[PDB]
């Protein structure tokens, strides 16, 4: 018993924002 | 002891009342932490010994405006209880900020008047800023406006309010708000004060020569009116035009109160090196259509009775054949019952200039605040989009939810065409 | 002072819950750890509408996690910006909906609301002044529909007073991911008027479009489509986090949207998208967001504005902006085309300014119309479902678990009672 | 000058009175040894309530430890912190009742009883000013049941002016651990109603789901069960030991939660109950304190209090807090549902602040109880002991000792007149 | 020479006496180590080698808290069995305090009291610091107040009593234990002033703009409420006000005698700077509610008799013009048969503010102290509470174990219907 205290690529983002909201690398076409 | 309190209700209260103590701050020449390193008095309390708080509330159902003041430049000068906050904002509703929310945060802002009247010596005028197309201005300025009238009785009061233009607005429940406001200004306002943003926005385009108007540009500008409008309590002049003098000498009729504005030199820094700014050519600008703060053409109408205010240098002949020279040219009119309709105003003291403000210094300012029958066209666009809309019963459940009954709308149809027979029958020759 | 309450409930309402406070937690500066980061003082000041402040500077989301599988449960938690979240609030059960409204409204929902309800309560008494029950699921799957309608008609029981947003998605009229959809889709539209104040309609044939067309990407996942879902949901509420020169609660855009409280499904967009190609020779101004912002082609629904006629409007610029500038171009949308617009409302746009921005983006905006063009998405669904319950296929699973065809007859009056009241105002 | 006697019956006693002993040593500073070993000097202040000074300044606990089985001693000194206690308090027996009420009380008790008696006596006078005594025994059994309940009553007689704290624990709801549970459970609360002053109830299947639902560990062991049962009994006399703002003894929970002098049973809560996955995002902070110490997941006893309103509550508060919102949260709940709290006594809960919180912990309360909700655990033990009674079942053990049948039909008249008058008051 | 002997009985009262003589070692300069760095004679008194002790005893039948002050930073400012322990509590008991074991240290109460008026030459008075809840403020604090008017009779006895909030407390035993208490409250305790926590918890959180008060945080403000009546025998004023001239003035019958209080300059050191200090509106901030030490509405009730003492550079014209304002204010009501109904009594020293304190420094401070007829309601809710408890006749087998008998609860209860009755028919017009 701890009581007293306690003492403890599958996204994909693909975009980012620069001045714009676009692609960070991947691809386009 | 001449001193005014000015209350401050809705999100164009606020702002509105953040460049008005810009420039009272500048005048007086006090620094924004409130030290002076007694024309301060009719606007700032004598707190101690260097400091100085000044003599207005304000408040805003809506928590957020008055945190950016709280947090802002002005969190030393301003009183830290003075500054009145709420739960939540009204949200376009006049019900809302008259009966439901507003109830529990209008009897905070009435003890805090009481506590700046009880400190005051003489009290001159009431002064509210807000807009009737929102629903906190129109509705705890209503809600308020009850409540000071039976309190501080007979009391003078001018109010400033931002009305909708027929063009420009924000909001698609605005003309429900402006019609309900107008119901509880005509009986207990003594003298309203018109305001519009586009028309703002106008001056600011072809005068100042900025192609990006914002609300700070705006405010900024209308604090010029409003120091203007109370200039001869604060500084000597030639003929001192007290609030008391204003609505006494300004208002011919009890149903009819209705006020333009107009501020004649509004020149930026380039431009202030070629006019040649004299007292005949300011007057001209002022009465002129393309420099009023309302979209009204008072061709129009006709005016009922005018009252001009002169700042700075101004010899007090010229003003006199200005005067003379306004009233022999045909295209501005009068009401044929009213002779006599000008009302002069002179004091000295220059307008001051705000630091990064793109007024330019200038060495003499009017501004005009007239009645007028013109008034009742933009009182005529606002009701017909009203009777268009009404007919239809749209956006009437927000409204009879919160306190409001159905008829309502129907009692303030009729008292706003009341107040269209009025215009139209009193603009009639005989 | 006001605080907004997210609930997520689905499959599809868990993943887009875990992208918008992945967006809103970076945005206000602190790190996936759960210490503040944010350089700027104005986004520490409004903390408390999102954000539950905790021993050491840490900060818990004011959210919860409702699903039926813990498959989605344990997908929110494995990837970042998922360790932020309560604990205690990943109530989960373990039977599953599987697409059937019957399951995830009455039958094996009613034994496992009970323990959600204990947790929003919780959260709800914990926190000062609510604002509104803003509710991100779906309308299509079972384990969001059936549940969160529920768990939308229980919560108004209890809060008669306050506001909502359903962040809730449609499927497509061109594509389909589940088989018996319409029976499920229709049945949550009769659960959700008599209680939804007003309604965000999103679908996913739309993102793609968006991603496809405007961002130039091929491949699109999960990952850029729900990103651009929470780069709205936090448009939304953008005035009550930061300072503005105007600005708008919740209240502020639903009295400025709905005539009628029948009137209350949208169409939303987001203007300021530009492809990678096209990053370096877009000028950024204000002309140049509302000339995207009303084009039909960055709408994330599937209706098109152009077929309908708007009721009303809203914007919800972010950024430093001159209002006049913000003001003309809403005042040159109603001239320019008034044929699209409606004749017996004047001032149909609603408009706001709130002055910050969002990371990165110096200026953005945020769309929200009332349109006629909505009936087009449900006469849609009405059509397929008409077709399907005349003989009632796909119905011995619905009707297994108590739920009566006079239900489905009652579903289908109120469906066509929408379509009958939108389709006769833009006459 | 308050001096408390700890005395220790049976298995049960002797084995969960051992953690009551580890905590306080734990908490007043000193070591297994026997030494101070403390940081402040706030423990050394009142050391007098439970050790003893001695030569080396060694501090020997004022308890007696008390069987019939010689095999708890074995455990008891071979254990943590077992070395402390007296050996002349080691009084035990060769026979061993064997969950027999009838040879604990007369038969095998009455040799050992005497000795007993001789021992607390030497302890007695040995202190200045007797506060009282607290006992900690088992019901289900026999050894602490029958051989407890006599030395109970037997220093009633000797000592009247003092004060009885029996933290008696009762046979589980769903479970039971022993056979004849309902036989030694209704013939000790015989017993004690009329002798203990006031009881403190404590349940296993309580701290069962407890220590699973609330506490997220997997395996609790009994050790973690005789934690929240330690901790306990060190928050009822937190404000003893230590100084405060407002301080209750051990007389102010008796003469304050009891109205009448049969209603003195009650229920017992430990506060903050946060896991280690669940504890960094928890904001320690008052409110959260106060919904759940007044949860009905939170009592340790059988009962659940939804089902019976309150007589009398309180409340047992350890740290730095401020009293406003401590006052004004009790006066919430009462505020909040005045329905779940009895309505002729006004302003029912009692609050007193200790300065100092326990170890680790910086805020923390202990509840106390006298709820009505109680008699179901009364009642589903006298429901067991009535058909087990009607067919003589188990009989020929009890009263071949020197038992007859006359006190077990008195035994049930106390205990069916305890759940009629407390059902009595609630209406 | 002047002098007042305060004595604090029970918990409540050390606290206070704790916070008070943390104010009266301030504005006397006192060190806490009992020595300076004429007006200290009424406080302290002078012995030996410039050693101050104080004149005030420390009597709780808890060890507990008294033991606090003797291991606190007050260890040599008071004398050791001036401060005075028992063995065992009441533990909000009347009938342990009053009969069993309250009456084996009375005898030595006394015997320092009586020693205590022995060095001094005139006593002017006693001042009782209690609470009616505690069980030794009660029956303690009962019996002490029994002994003191039969070994000095006609002294004064100025009293103030921490009686329970309405909406708040902290025992279901404090109904039984507020007039059980009060029975013996008015037939000998000359005048009493009420004080209650939650009007006090209001009054942090409105006005001292502090969210999260504690007892420490109530406890100074009560502290300056007694510095201030006091600051006339201390500090020589413009019109002196002492205790004796208090009771002659604010007491119009010997049952009506239960008085209020209020403290008008109550702002932060941050509110301080912004708010005008001026006599006008410090003294209608004291007649306001927000001010009101005790939760009941004035309103409802008449302001029987009211007494005024002023702390700083309060000039006496502004006060008396001040005085003219609020009188013609329709809002507070005055009984129409006392047409002068105020007490002028101004003293010249500003209120020291102590370190860590939540009050600002200020020049100028009101103090008003008065009798009225809202205060029945307080009575009266008190009362109520007590028809419902004694109706089903809980927690009475501790009040007849301990010695006490059970007929004084009609006894007790008879008293308190005697002083309801008197505030109504008095207070009528
Ligand atoms: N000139 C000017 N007008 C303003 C300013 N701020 C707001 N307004 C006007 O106020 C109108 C909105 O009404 P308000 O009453 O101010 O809105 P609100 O105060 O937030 O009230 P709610 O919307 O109900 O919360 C807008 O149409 C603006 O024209 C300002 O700073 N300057
Ligand atoms: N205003 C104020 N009231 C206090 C303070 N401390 C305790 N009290 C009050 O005292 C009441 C408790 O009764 P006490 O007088 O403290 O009890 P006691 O003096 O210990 O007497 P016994 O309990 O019988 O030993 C609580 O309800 C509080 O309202 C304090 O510091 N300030
Ligand atoms: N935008 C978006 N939509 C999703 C996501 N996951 C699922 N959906 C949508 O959810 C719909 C299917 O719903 P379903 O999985 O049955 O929901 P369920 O009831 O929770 O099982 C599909 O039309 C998807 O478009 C996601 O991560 N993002
Ligand atoms: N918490 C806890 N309870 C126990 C423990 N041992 C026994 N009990 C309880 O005591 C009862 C059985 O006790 P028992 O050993 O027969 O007592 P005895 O034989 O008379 O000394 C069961 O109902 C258990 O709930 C223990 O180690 N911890
Ligand atoms: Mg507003
Ligand atoms: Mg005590």
């Amino acid at each position: 018993e701890a009581a007293a205290a306690l003492s403890a690529d599958d996204k994909k983002y693909a975009v980012n924002i620069e001045a714009a909201m676009g692609q960070m690398t991947v691809k386009d076409g | 002891m001449r001193e005014v309190i000015s209350i401050h209700i809705g999100q164009a209260g606020i702002q509105v009342g953040n460049a008005c103590w810009e420039l009272y701050c500048l005048e007086h020449g006090i620094q924004p932490d409130g030290q002076m390193p007694d024309a301060f008095n009719t606007f700032f309390s004598e707190t101690g010994a260097g400091k100085h708080v000044p003599r207005c509330i304000f408040l805003d159902l809506e928590p957020t405006v008055v945190d950016e003041v709280r947090t802002g430049t002005y969190r030393q000068l301003f009183h830290p209880e003075q500054l009145i906050s709420g739960k939540e904002d009204a949200a376009n509703n006049f019900a809302r900020g008259h009966y439901t929310i507003g109830k529990e945060i209008v009897d905070l802002a009435l003890d805090r008047i009481r506590k700046l009247a009880d400190n005051c010596t003489g009290l001159q005028g009431f002064l509210v800023f807000n807009a009737v197309g929102g629903g906190t201005g129109s509705g705890l300025g209503s809600l308020l406006l009850e409540r000071l009238s039976v309190d501080y009785g007979k009391k003078s009061k001018l109010g400033f309010t931002v009305y909708p233009s027929p063009q420009v607005s924000t909001a698609v429940v605005e003309p429900y708000n402006s019609v309900l406001s107008t119901h509880s200004l005509l009986e207990h306002t003594d003298v309203a004060v018109m305001l519009d943003n586009e028309a703002i926005y106008d001056i600011c385009r072809r005068s100042l020569d900025i192609e990006r108007p914002t609300y700070t540009n705006l405010n900024r500008l209308i604090a010029q009116v409003i120091s203007s409008l109370t200039a001869s309590l604060r500084f000597d002049g030639a003929l001192n035009v007290d609030i008391t003098e204003f609505q006494t000498n300004l208002v011919p009729y009890p149903r009819i109160h209705f006020m333009l504005s107009s501020y004649a030199p509004i020149i930026s820094a380039e431009k202030a090196y070629h006019e040649q700014l004299s007292v005949a050519e300011i007057t001209n600008a002022a009465f002129e259509p393309a420099s009023m703060m309302v979209k009204c053409d008072p061709r129009h109408g006709k005016y009922m009775a005018c009252c001009l205010m002169y700042r700075g240098d101004v010899v007090p002949k010229d003003v006199n054949a200005s005067v003379a020279t306004i009233k022999t040219k045909r295209t501005i009119q009068f009401v044929d019952w009213c002779p006599t309709g000008f009302k002069c105003g002179i004091n000295y003291q220059p307008p001051t200039v705000v630091p990064g403000g793109d007024l330019a210094k200038v060495q003499r300012a009017v501004c005009m605040i007239s009645n007028s029958t013109a008034i009742g066209e933009i009182f005529s666009r606002l009701d017909h989009k009203f009777d268009l809309m009404y007919a239809k019963r749209a956006f009437v459940h927000w409204y009879v939810g919160e306190g409001m009954e159905e008829g309502e709308f129907s009692e303030a149809r009729e008292d706003l065409a009341a107040l269209e027979k009025d215009f139209e029958e009193v603009g009639a020759e005989s | 002072m006001r605080e907004i309450v997210h609930i997520q409930g689905g499959q599809c309402g868990n993943q887009i819950g875990a992208k918008f406070w992945e967006v809103v937690s970076d945005e206000h500066g602190i790190d996936p750890t759960g210490t503040y980061h944010g350089d700027s003082d104005l986004q520490l000041e409004r903390i408390n509408v999102y954000f539950n402040e905790a021993t050491g500077g840490r900060y818990v989301p004011r959210a919860i996690l409702m699903d039926l599988e813990p498959g989605t449960m344990d997908s929110v938690r494995s990837g970042p910006y998922g360790q932020i979240f309560r604990p205690d609030n990943f109530v989960f059960g373990q039977t599953g909906a599987g697409n059937n409204w019957a399951k995830g409204h009455y039958t094996e929902g009613a034994e496992l609301i009970d323990s959600v309800l204990d947790v929003v309560r919780k959260e709800a008494e914990s926190c000062d002044c609510l604002q509104g029950f803003q509710v991100c699921h779906s309308l299509g799957g079972g384990t969001g529909s059936g549940m969160g309608t529920l768990l939308i008609s229980k919560i108004r029981e209890e809060y008669p007073d306050r506001m909502m947003l359903t962040f809730s998605v449609v499927p497509s009229p061109k594509v389909s991911d589940t088989v018996v959809e319409p029976y499920n889709a229709t049945l949550s539209v009769h659960q959700l008027v008599e209680n939804a104040d007003e309604c965000m309609v999103l679908d996913n044939e739309a993102l793609y479009d968006i991603c496809f067309r405007t961002l130039k990407l091929t491949t699109p996942t999960f990952g850029d489509l729900n990103h651009l879902i929470s780069a709205v949901m936090s448009g939304i509420t953008c005035c009550l986090r930061f300072p503005g020169q105007l600005n708008a609660d919740l209240r502020k855009l639903a009295v400025n949207l709905i005539p009628f409280p029948r009137l209350h499904f949208f169409m939303v967009g987001f203007t300021p998208l530009t492809s990678r190609g096209s990053q370096q020779y877009r000028a950024l101004t204000v002309p140049e967001l509302t000339q995207q912002m009303w084009d039909a082609k960055n709408m994330m629904c599937a209706a098109d504005p152009r077929h309908g006629r708007y009721l009303t409007a809203s914007a919800l610029f972010r950024g430093r902006m001159s209002t006049k500038e913000v003001d003309e171009q809403m005042l040159n949308v109603q001239n320019k085309n008034s044929s699209y617009f409606v004749e017996w409302i004047p001032n149909n746009v609603k408009s706001s300014v709130c002055d910050i921005p969002p990371k990165g983006l110096k200026m953005s905006a945020t769309f929200i119309g009332n349109s006629t063009a909505i009936q087009e998405m449900f006469k849609r669904v009405s059509e397929q479902f008409t077709a399907m319950f005349r003989r009632k296929a796909f119905l011995h699973w619905y009707t297994g678990e108590g739920m009566d065809e006079m239900e489905f007859t009652e579903a289908e009056s109120n469906m066509n009672d929408l379509v009958s009241e939108y389709q006769q105002y833009q006459d």
